[PDB]
């Protein structure tokens, strides 16, 4: 219940190793290039802003 | 055409009260390198940043019209101060300063700084995290930092305030002359020098004096020194 409620002690908190020396900003987590056809031949684009025409009954059937 | 900028103030003073900038008339030639110079302890800082917009112009005059110009400067005079201003972030990105990524600019930059020694022996180089609450530095270190910073941009006007004043050396202060002829004469960039060492002032376009205020017009250095003011070449020649 109410863990860090009193909140005086930071803005000192020393910069780590990997901040001063800069070790982590060496990321290398780039995203993988977006393919247009995958591998298991399934096209997996993203269309948006479809209007939606509804449904019909027939789709139950 | 030339002038760069245009002021006839009665007064631009901090604060309020008394004047500190009274009665003062100037203009910077454009392609420029306007040194100015005069006795340490008035009126050379805050002349510079009155100029930029950051005083309590009491009579000033509004006049800021460049090679084709108006609303408020129009655009970004790159600027360093008599103290050095730092991201915490790394040497590259400090220089960078958000633009795009030149390697032909910066290296030439890194070139005319002379600071490569000082970067190969941090522990990662330009990817070093800098600045206070990071890896400390000596205050020449930090002075070619900004000045470089102030260098590598895409300003066609300039500013600095005794860029050569904490250098580690006069010998340093040769390189960043060097330097700034070799990088900055290449192009047409308005560049206003000053420190407080008159031996450099290779190709005066101007020379603004300061003692209380302005003593004449940015004028050569030919007829300066015979304008009726002799002590100055006398001053100026014998140091
Ligand atoms: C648990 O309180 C009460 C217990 C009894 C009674 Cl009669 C009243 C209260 C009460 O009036 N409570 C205030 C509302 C309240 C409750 C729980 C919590 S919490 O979930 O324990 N703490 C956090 O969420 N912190 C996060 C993380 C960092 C900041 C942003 C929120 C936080 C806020
Ligand atoms: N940012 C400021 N705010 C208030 N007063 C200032 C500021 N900067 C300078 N002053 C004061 O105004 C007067 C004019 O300062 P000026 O800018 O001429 O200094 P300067 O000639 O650049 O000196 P130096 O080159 O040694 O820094 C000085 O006496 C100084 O104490």
């Amino acid at each position: 219940m109410l863990a860090r409620k009193s909140i005086i002690p930071e803005e000192y908190v020393l910069a780590r190793i990997a901040a001063e020396n800069l070790r982590k900003p060496r990321i290398r987590d780039r995203l993988p290039k977006a393919r247009f056809i995958a591998k298991s031949g399934a096209c997996n684009l993203a269309h948006k802003n479809i209007r939606e025409q509804g449904r019909f009954l027939q789709d139950i059937f | 055409e030339d002038v760069a900028i245009k002021v006839t103030n009665g007064y631009f003073s901090w604060g309020s009260g008394l004047a500190t900038l009274s009665n003062i008339d100037i203009r910077i030639p454009t392609g420029q390198l306007t040194m100015i110079v005069g006795q340490v302890g008035c009126g050379k800082s805050s002349l510079l940043l009155a100029i930029l917009g950051e005083m309590q112009t009491l009579e000033g005059k509004v006049y800021w019209n460049n090679v084709n110009e108006r609303s408020r400067s129009r655009y970004s005079v790159a600027y360093a101060a008599q103290k050095p201003w730092l991201l915490n972030a790394t040497v590259e990105e400090n220089i960078t300063f958000g633009s795009s990524f030149n390697r032909q600019r910066y290296k030439a930059v890194t070139d005319a700084c002379s600071l490569q020694p000082d970067i190969d022996l941090l522990p990662f180089g330009d990817q070093t995290e800098i600045g206070e609450r990071g890896i400390n530095l000596s205050g020449g270190q930090r002075q070619r930092i900004c000045v470089a910073r102030a260098l590598y941009q895409n300003t066609n006007i300039v500013f600095l305030d005794d860029p050569f004043s904490a250098l580690d050396i006069h010998l340093s202060d040769h390189l960043m002359q060097e330097g700034i002829l070799k990088f900055l004469q290449d192009d047409k960039r308005t560049v206003v020098l000053v420190t407080h060492k008159l031996q450099y002032l290779t190709h005066a376009d101007w020379i603004i004096a300061m003692k209380d205020g302005s003593v004449l017009r940015e004028g050569t250095l030919k007829d300066i020194q015979t304008k009726d003011v002799e002590l100055y070449e006398h001053w100026k020649t014998l140091m």
